[PDB]
């Protein structure tokens, strides 16, 4: 034969082929050699995740193309999201290598799962088919089940894995039932930009079976994004999983699911916009209302960050709701880019605090300013950026998200977003209020015996690449959007 | 090499035709076709024949040769996803009976095949003898299959 | 029967060049772009009317041109012959506007389409009229 | 209205009262037109589509021919019945030559079915 | 048709044990007794009812077998289409076989396949 | 066998009719339905493989193009019946025999599948008639025995393990367990679990 | 013919599987009901490929991939079940409500 | 290319009744062993449905893979549960099951009111060109092989990566 048609198409997924090669090389070296070294695992994970971006940036100017016979679409929209996934993995590897090593467990398996979830998240970003919109998030969800229970000994992690596996088998089967309904009442078409035509060809675009597919797809996607009553999987899993994996599932899962939701609600479901618009409006209003209200009654930091994430996802949903006309998708990014730094910094501070301290309760965060002023300053900056406080990234991100909402006439959505943002100050201020307690009687012995130690550690560099971003991107919110309105 | 590939003659006096296929090939049941033989190892390399009822007395009653050959290739002999082209069209005549033998390539996005198809009309039947080989191995076998397509004969039942 | 009411002004009339397959067509605007490529996704704008000039479908109703893979039988035979060409029909070019008269045997045949809940979208043996407009070849990025 | 073929086949089969003769004759005409249009699918050797069409049209005809006996006058009602039986037999042969598919025999039974249904329309008028 | 014989053969193959059971029921006598119906435990009176609860490390090959069954199922259509296509499917399935080999090596080295 | 018939010819027929006339014994402690269903499932899933065996070019009941793959798929089902028989008997020996049968099938299903896959790759078809004719192209030298010796030995060993013949008679090992999964089985069901073995 | 009845059965299976997913007091049974739901989806896919995709067989390929995913889930758990039973010696999922 | 009509419909009804019985056995049995054995009946009936439609390869793949899955499921249910417990026998009914029965009945009614209202035969006559097979590909498994090898390349390697990672995670999690 020629092996050429696939060879020229195989260069289009070369950034993912780099991840696959790094995965295989890491696995082969782990199997071949008995001894284990932290620096080599660090090097291979980093050089796998900094060569994919090197190849992806070299592929930015290239023409958009649909390769592997209607299976992989490369254009401007998915490239940004793939870069976001790679950035999340790159800033989560230092979060993971220290944490899993301090738990005395095998780390090559953890890096393998993270790299596979990144590989399955990059494929979900451009997945121009219905089979690969199922297989790729099953390359992510299965690894997420393998993660978050990698602890394997804590009684919390087993229950978290049970809940995650059962609820994500409940979803991603409703999603595929919707895929089957959409594929049946279309004429046997599965490519994304070929089933609206197939629907007209069979004249079933107003069939009652199309509403079932839309509802099932929206439910199966809103499970992964976790807005609205599809949110219950989030806090328990966020409360009973190791911190690096939950940070990864906080930033990497929302990016891939946002990309899939944007490419599944606009390309194959534009004829029925008046239905999924209402579904997303309900899904967002309920998300902000019931993610900002419950977060103010939280005694655990990871669970509070879970309710925080299910609150901030509703702000991003407005970008899908307004549509591509009044910016819209250009406001999904330039806020998800913000959200990544916000959450990864506020999780890196939690990682360091828990490792040096050994706790997760919020009440043990008292008096951290006296012990480690740098960590308290960084965590406070991350939390204030999370609350949309003025000189930090969240404020400009939220006003960008609300400008397009007001421009599209969605006064109710913007009003609910602003009211929930007001509610979203009491938390992200409660933690700081604890952090600035000089009362020695209210200071828990968890932070009384706290050693900062005269070494830098990797997470400090990883969140110094972040805290300086959530504050100094506030002038650079003109460079980012001109890369995000350029896509269409 | 010795004498060329030896062929075996298949004669159906009940259905009133006769053609000639390579002796290395084996008989097998094509779906709904009257007769078929195929290579024992290679795929898409086979001869088949099925006939349909008709009221015409000769192929010349089907209209102009090139036009009806093209409409049969596009509409009947090819799936909608297969791009077709015809590279050779010939007419032969023996015993007052005319046979239209044309070579065409069907290039699906998955795979490519090449066929020698001989049409005849006699005994109230329309015969559609077809010789098929994969395109990758077409150039080697084309002559070795053309002898098949030039061997199609229809007589009185 | 299940016609969604869409108010649209009509297109200029024509003399229909009937072909062997029964399709009628005219070139309202001859496109200056690339002709409709085989096995390629193309965005076109159409206004599908029944007989007696009642519109039952339109890509302007959904707000964006329809994307279909042309030349490989993913639409009705009349639309494929009108757009991709063949059998005496020249292929349409980018920017070209063309009227089409699809007979019942080139359309949905004697079987109604879109039948559910006590009504069907297209009746049996219906001649369709299409004011198709080749907007262009599909690209991942819009300007 | 469309009077048939507008919902799932099992619902119209089991949960509908049935058709009046004035709609049964129209369904006979539509079945004949569909059989006439089936020739291209028969020539392309698509046996699954043809077998689905044949089974559905058989299930239509078993009701429609029985319920259209009223419109036939008494002077022809026996002969029409004979023609109806003939049509059934022909379609049965067509069935037998699409499952276990053959080309020549299915085409022969297709032409026979077309002639029988044209005679049935001639009787129904 | 090539598959109605399959259905008839399946029906006959299912009917045969039913015929055997019916013939045994109408031919063999019944002479049930409380000693006869007791579970056989080599003469001695059985203790608690059965049940063994194997170790996990013994039965960890089954998780390998589940994956390997899928891999060998996926390898069949490639072999069916190996001749119609060319070296493209060879390159395609080479990665599949290599991943299978790497997984087998991992199971071997990690002690999953050890008893 | 010398006395049951001329040269023991009627010995196995005598065994079958004796098992027919032997009282059908059911366990009171266990489950009746699983007990009755197990051997029937095993014999059905073993008998279903005879549909594709050709004794001539056309002396085959069904030349299914799925072919040997369907044989593997239906032969995979019998160990479920063996496990059902082991669980339903409520006997420790039966439980051990059922678990051993499941482990044996799990171990030896894959090499047999790959050996069949190699032959199908060589013959380019899954049908048995196509495989035999592809062998018959080159005659005696065209047999896949000479071209694929490694697959030949592995297929022999895997088939011997799936048939549970010695040295792979562990689920029915008479010296370790009294009769394995057949320990509590009497009458026609033991004959069924005997037939199924010899049919395999 | 009454082929649409298959669709009905698939829907029934889905609902039944959904029911068995909720009232499950044993996580092995919950995994089995997940297999039931995926099987209903696969039934829909196969009958739709029979209906509309006799050439491309996209529904059959999707069914094969769904079977692969279901087996991957059936391999990941009960390994998760193994970890849970090693740590807690209990399987009943409704009894574990520590994270709440 | 099908069975006779009445035979096909009778097989549909019979296999549907068997499937309903198996699913009800799955969702009504306390013992995971008994419900697994009912699941096996469901698997066999679904494979027979695949054979009925046209899927002679998907049926075999279903049988092989899902039979391995149920055998593993029975092994791990024996290994991870209490005593054999034939006395458990149809676990008790609570209010929490009664409300979900109503919810699932409503969901099934919503699905069946769409299935029974959509003319599925009307869609078939519109997708005519999707049912014109290539005449050279007589073997259906040959078509499935060609379209698995060429049309779906990216999922074909993605599933390999998924299977490898799932194997590794299953070994790592379940190890003692
Ligand atoms: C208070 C902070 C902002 C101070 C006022 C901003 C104006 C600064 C100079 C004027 C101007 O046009 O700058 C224009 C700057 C330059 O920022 C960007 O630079 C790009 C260069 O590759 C291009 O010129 C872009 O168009 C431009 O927007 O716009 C800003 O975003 C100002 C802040 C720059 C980042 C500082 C950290
Ligand atoms: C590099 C990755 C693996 C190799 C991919 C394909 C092998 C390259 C040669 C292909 C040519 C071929 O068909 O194999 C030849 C035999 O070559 C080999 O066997 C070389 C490969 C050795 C080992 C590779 C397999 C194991 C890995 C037979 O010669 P031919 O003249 O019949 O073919 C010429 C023409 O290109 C046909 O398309
Ligand atoms: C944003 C970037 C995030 C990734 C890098 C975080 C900082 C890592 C760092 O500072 O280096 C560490 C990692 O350094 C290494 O050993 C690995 C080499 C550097 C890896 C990180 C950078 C890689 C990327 C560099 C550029 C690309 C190079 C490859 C391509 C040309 C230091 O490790 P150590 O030697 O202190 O570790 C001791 C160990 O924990 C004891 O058990
Ligand atoms: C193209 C192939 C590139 C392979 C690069 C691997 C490399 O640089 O060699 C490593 C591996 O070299 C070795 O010493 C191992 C032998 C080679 C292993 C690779 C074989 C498979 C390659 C595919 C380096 O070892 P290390 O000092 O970082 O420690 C790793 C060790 O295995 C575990 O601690
Ligand atoms: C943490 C990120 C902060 C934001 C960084 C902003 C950077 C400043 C603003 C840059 C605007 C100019 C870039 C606009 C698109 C350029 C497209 C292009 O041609 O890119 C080339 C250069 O590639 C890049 O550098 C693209 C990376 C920038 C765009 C994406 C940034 C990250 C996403 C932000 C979110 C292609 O690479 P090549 O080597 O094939 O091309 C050779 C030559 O340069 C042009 O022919
Ligand atoms: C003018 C507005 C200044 C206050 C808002 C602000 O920029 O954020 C913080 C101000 O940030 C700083 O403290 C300055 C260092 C980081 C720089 C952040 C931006 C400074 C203002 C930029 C221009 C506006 C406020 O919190 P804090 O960090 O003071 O909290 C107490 C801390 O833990 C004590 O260590
Ligand atoms: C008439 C059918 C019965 C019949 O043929 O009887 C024989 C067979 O019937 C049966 O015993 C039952 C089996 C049915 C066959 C019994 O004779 P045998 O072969 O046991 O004795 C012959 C000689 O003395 C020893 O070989
Ligand atoms: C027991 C082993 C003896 C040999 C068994 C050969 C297989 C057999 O008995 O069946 C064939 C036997 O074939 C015969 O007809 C031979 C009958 C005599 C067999 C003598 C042994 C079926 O082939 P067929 O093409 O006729 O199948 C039926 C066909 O589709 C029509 O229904
Ligand atoms: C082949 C299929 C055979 C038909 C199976 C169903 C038989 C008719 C329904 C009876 C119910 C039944 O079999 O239930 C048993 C469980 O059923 C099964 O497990 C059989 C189905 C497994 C089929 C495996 C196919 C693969 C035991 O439960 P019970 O309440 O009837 O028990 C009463 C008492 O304890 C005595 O046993
Ligand atoms: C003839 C067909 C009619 C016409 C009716 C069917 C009759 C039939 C063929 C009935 C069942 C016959 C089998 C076929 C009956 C059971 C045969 C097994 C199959 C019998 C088991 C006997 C052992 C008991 C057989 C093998 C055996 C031999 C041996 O020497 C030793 C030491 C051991 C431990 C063994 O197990």
């Amino acid at each position: 034969k020629a092996f050429h048609l696939l060879l020229f198409d195989g260069s289009l997924i070369f950034p993912e082929c780099i991840l696959i090669f790094g995965l295989i090389l890491l696995l082969m070296i782990d199997s071949t050699s008995d001894q284990k070294d932290i620096p080599w695992l660090y090097f291979i994970s980093s050089t796998s995740l900094v060569m994919s971006i090197t190849a992806l940036l070299f592929r930015w100017r290239e023409e958009p193309m649909i390769s592997f016979s209607g299976n992989f679409q490369t254009n401007n929209f998915n490239e940004i999201f793939q870069f976001l996934i790679l950035l999340c993995s790159t800033l989560c590897i230092p979060l993971s290598v220290e944490y899993i090593e301090c738990t005395e467990m095998a780390l090559t398996e953890f890096l393998l799962f993270i790299l596979t979830a990144t590989l399955g998240g990059m494929f979900l970003c451009g997945a121009n088919d219905l089979i690969t919109i199922f297989v790729a998030p099953e390359c992510f969800s299965l690894c997420s089940y393998l993660l978050s229970g990698y602890t394997k000994k804590d009684v919390r992690s087993n229950e978290a894995t049970t809940k995650y596996l059962l609820m994500g088998g409940a979803s991603s089967s409703i999603l595929v039932h919707g895929f089957s309904w959409l594929y049946g009442s279309s004429g046997g078409e599965i490519e994304l930009q070929e089933i609206v035509n197939g629907l007209i060809n069979t004249q079933m675009y107003n069939s009652p079976g199309i509403s079932i597919a839309l509802i099932f797809i929206t439910v199966g996607i809103g499970f992964k994004l976790s807005p609205a009553p599809s949110h219950q999987w989030t806090p328990d899993v966020y409360e009973g999983s190791p911190t690096p994996v939950v940070a990864f599932l906080s930033v990497t899962s929302k990016v891939a699911a946002s990309a899939s939701a944007t490419r599944i609600f606009d390309i194959p479901f534009y004829f029925s916009s008046n239905e999924w618009h209402l579904l997303l409006e309900i899904l967002a209003i309920l998300s902000m209302i019931l993610g900002n209200l419950i977060a103010i009654t939280q005694t655990s930091m990871k669970r509070m960050l879970a309710y925080s994430s299910i609150g901030q996802i509703g702000y991003v949903i407005i970008g899908i709701i307004v549509g591509d006309s009044n910016d819209g998708y250009a406001s999904m990014i330039t806020y998800m880019l913000f959200y990544i730094s916000m959450n990864l910094g506020t999780f890196a501070c939690i990682v360091l605090f828990g490792l040096r301290t050994g706790t997760d309760n919020i009440r043990d965060y008292a008096g951290l300013y006296t012990k480690d002023p740098f960590l308290a300053l960084s965590l406070a900056l991350c939390l204030l950026s999370l609350g949309g406080l003025p000189p930090l990234a969240g404020f400009f991100g939220k006003i960008y998200l609300f400008w397009c909402g007001w421009q599209a006439g969605l006064y109710f959505l913007v009003l609910i977003g602003l009211l929930t943002s007001v509610l979203s100050i009491y938390y992200y201020l409660k933690i700081i209020k604890l952090l600035m307690t000089g009362r020695n009687q209210e200071i828990t012995p968890h932070v009384r015996n706290y050693r900062r130690s005269p070494l830098r550690s990797k997470n400090s560099i990883e969140f110094s690449m972040i805290v300086c971003v959530i504050a100094s991107t506030i002038p650079g919110i003109s460079m980012n959007p001109i890369i995000t309105i350029a896509q269409d | 090499k010795e004498t060329p590939e030896r062929y075996t003659a298949f004669v159906d006096k009940a259905d009133g035709y006769s053609y000639v296929y390579p002796s290395d090939w084996r008989e097998f049941d094509f779906r709904a076709h009257d007769s078929a033989f195929k290579d024992r190892y290679l795929q898409l390399q086979n001869v088949r024949l099925s006939f349909i009822p008709t009221d015409k007395n000769d192929v010349h009653d089907l209209g102009p040769m090139e036009d009806v050959i093209q409409t049969l290739v596009k509409n009947i002999l090819a799936a909608p996803n297969q791009m077709t082209d015809i590279r050779e069209i010939q007419e032969r005549s023996v015993d007052g009976k005319n046979y239209w033998t044309f070579e065409y390539n069907l290039t699906s996005p998955n795979f490519s095949v090449t066929h020698f198809t001989t049409l005849a009309i006699a005994n109230g039947r329309y015969y559609t003898l077809t010789v098929s080989a994969n395109e990758r191995r077409w150039k080697r076998y084309r002559n070795k299959l053309k002898v098949v397509a030039d061997s199609f004969k229809v007589f009185e039942i | 029967l299940r016609v969604e009411y869409y108010a649209t002004t009509a297109e200029p009339s024509c003399e229909l060049n009937l072909v062997r397959s029964g399709l009628g067509y005219c070139d309202l605007v001859v496109g200056s772009g690339v002709p409709a490529p085989y096995n390629t996704l193309i965005n076109v704008h159409y206004t599908a009317r029944f007989s007696d000039e009642t519109v039952f479908d339109s890509s302007y109703k959904r707000g964006r041109p329809l994307t279909m893979r042309i030349g490989v039988g993913k639409v009705i035979k009349g639309l494929d012959q009108g757009i991709f060409g063949g059998d005496g029909v020249p292929p349409m070019q980018v920017g070209g506007k063309r009227k089409l008269r699809i007979p019942p045997h080139l359309g949905y045949g004697p079987e109604p389409a879109g039948c559910f809940s006590g009504d069907c979208n297209v009746p049996a043996n219906a001649t369709l009229l299409y004011d198709v407009t080749f907007m262009g070849v599909y690209s991942g990025n819009r300007a | 209205e469309f009077k048939w073929g507008t919902r799932s086949f099992i619902w119209e089969r089991f949960f509908e009262p049935g058709l009046s003769p004035e709609d049964a004759v129209s369904r006979i005409k539509n079945t004949a037109e569909g059989l006439h249009s089936l020739r291209h699918m028969l020539e392309t050797m698509s046996w699954r589509y043809v077998i689905f069409y044949i089974r559905l049209k058989q299930a239509y005809l078993k009701q429609d021919m029985k319920s259209a006996m009223i419109m036939v006058p008494e002077g022809r009602r026996d002969d029409y019945s004979n023609a109806a039986n003939e049509l059934v037999d022909n379609m049965a042969e067509f069935d037998y030559y699409v499952r276990t598919p053959k080309v020549y025999e299915s085409y022969v039974s297709y032409e026979k079915t077309l002639k029988s249904i044209d005679n049935l329309l001639g009787f129904l008028a | 048709y090539e598959y109605d014989i399959f259905w008839a053969f399946l029906i006959i193959s299912s009917v045969i044990p039913i015929l055997a059971f019916l013939f045994s029921g109408i031919l063999a006598p019944i002479s049930k007794g409380p000693e006869k119906l007791s579970s056989y435990e080599s003469g001695i009176e059985p203790m608690g009812d059965a049940w063994l609860q194997f170790r996990i490390r013994y039965y960890m090959f089954a998780l390998v077998f589940v994956v390997f069954d899928v891999e060998t199922v996926f390898l069949y259509p490639w072999a069916m289409s190996f001749d119609i296509l060319g070296v493209s499917v060879f390159i395609e399935a080479l990665i599949f076989v290599l991943i299978l080999i790497v997984g087998l090596v991992y199971a071997w080295r990690k002690g999953a396949l050890e008893w | 066998p010398e006395y049951a018939g001329p040269l023991g010819i009627l010995q196995a027929l005598a065994d079958g009719t004796k098992l027919l006339f032997k009282e059908n014994l059911l366990p009171s402690r266990g489950d009746t339905y699983l007990f009755s269903i197990g051997p029937s499932i095993a014999v059905i899933s073993i008998l279903l493989g005879y549909l594709i065996i050709p004794f001539g070019s056309r002396l085959v009941l069904a030349d299914l193009s799925i072919g040997v793959f369907l044989w593997i798929a239906v032969s995979s089902i019998a160990p479920i019946g063996l496990l059902m028989s082991g669980y339903g008997s409520n006997n420790k020996y039966s439980f051990l025999g059922g678990l051993r049968a499941a482990a044996q099938s799990i171990s030896y299903e894959i090499p047999l599948t790959l050996c069949v896959l190699s032959i199908s790759l060589l013959s380019n078809s899954s049908s048995t008639v196509d495989i035999v004719e592809a062998q018959s192209k080159y005659g005696f030298w065209g047999w896949n025995l000479w071209r694929q010796p490694i697959g030949f030995i592995v297929f022999i060993i895997s088939s011997l393990a799936e048939c549970e013949r010695l040295p792979f008679d562990l689920p029915e090992a008479e010296e370790e367990l009294v009769a394995g999964y057949q320990t509590e089985y009497s009458g026609i069901k033991f004959g069924l679990f005997y037939v199924a073995s010899y049919l395999n | 013919m009454i082929l649409e009845h298959v669709l009905v059965l698939s829907a029934f299976l889905f609902s039944i599987g959904i029911y068995g997913l909720v009232t499950s007091r044993n996580l092995v049974r919950a995994l089995m009901c997940l297999e039931l739901i995926l099987n209903a989806v696969n039934l829909n896919f196969v009958t739709f490929s029979d209906f509309f995709d006799s050439r491309q067989l996209k529904g059959n390929i999707f069914s094969i991939f769904v079977i692969a995913i279901a087996a991957a889930e059936a391999a990941i758990g009960p390994a998760i079940v193994s970890s849970i039973y090693r740590n807690r010696k209990s399987i009943r999922i409704n009894q574990s409500n520590l994270l709440n | 290319m099908d069975l006779p009509g009445p035979i096909h419909d009778f097989l549909l009804v019979f296999l549907g009744s068997g499937l309903i019985l198996g699913a009800l056995g799955v969702v009504l049995f306390t013992n995971p062993i008994f419900s697994a054995f009912s699941l096996g009946l469901v698997l066999v009936c679904i494979s027979l449905f695949y054979i009925l439609a046209n899927s002679h390869f998907v049926a075999s793949a279903q049988l092989l893979i899902y039979v391995g899955a149920i055998n593993v499921l029975i092994i791990f249910s024996v290994m991870f549960m209490s005593g054999p417990e034939y006395d458990k026998k149809f676990q008790l009914w609570t209010v929490g099951d009664g409300v979900t029965s109503l919810v699932c009945i409503s969901l099934f009614v919503s699905l069946i009111s769409t299935i029974l209202n959509t003319s599925w035969y009307g869609i078939i006559w519109t997708t005519k060109s999707n049912q014109i097979l290539e005449q050279d590909l007589i073997n259906a498994s040959q078509q499935i092989g060609i379209h698995l090898s060429t049309d779906f390349f990216l999922p074909f390697e993605l599933i390999s990566i998924i299977l490898l990672v799932s194997l590794i995670g299953a070994i790592a999690v379940a190890r003692q």
